[PDB]
């Protein structure tokens, strides 16, 4: 870390791409709750049987387990035991969000948030 | 014109009408959300280091 470089050379300093989370104009609404697992930014979240936030996990069970019904979108990342701020309302670009496996197409990603204040849709 | 023996009345000639076209203009509505995740990060003119 000490010396300069006297010799010529090139360097690709880096690249930046915007992440657009909002895809519409509902009332954006947020809440905070304890996490039960490692949650990434804009990961879709559910609440487990103990009321702690857990990343959304459809087909968790033979009766479906409460992790299987999504409840919000993480606004900042958190480790287990920490508080997670998360969105409960708003219109969100499905592409930016973190999704479970097998929840591939937008047609499925909408089905997670029909009965809800959140709605999830495509950007143009 | 119809040829008509001059001993007879003459021939009645038919006509045709006309038509109309009608159009509604289409509608276009793009918009952007401009939340902080887009305002904050350094834009190209900004100096490296501070900005």
């Amino acid at each position: 870390t000490s010396l300069p470089n006297y010799l010529a050379g090139n360097g690709d300093l880096g690249s930046w791409e915007p992440t657009q989370i909002f895809a519409g104009e509902a009332d954006i609404v947020t809440e905070g709750g304890a996490a039960g697992a490692d949650i990434e930014i804009y990961q879709v979240i559910a609440k487990n049987a103990a009321g702690a936030m857990v990343p959304h996990d459809p087909t968790a069970t033979e009766v479906p387990a409460p992790q299987s019904v999504a409840i919000g979108i993480a606004a900042q990342p958190a480790k287990s035991g920490q508080n997670v701020p998360y969105y409960i309302g708003g219109v969100f670009n499905h592409a930016a969000l973190g999704w479970h496996a097998s929840l591939d197409t937008l047609a499925k990603r909408q089905a997670v948030f029909d009965r809800t204040n959140i709605h999830i849709g495509n950007l143009y | 014109a119809p040829f008509v023996a001059p001993n007879v009345q003459g021939r009645v000639i038919k006509e045709s009408g006309y038509n109309t076209k009608t159009f509604k203009p289409a509608y276009v509505k793009p918009k952007h959300v401009i939340d902080p995740n887009m305002i904050i990060p350094r834009q190209p003119g900004e100096a490296l280091g501070t900005g």
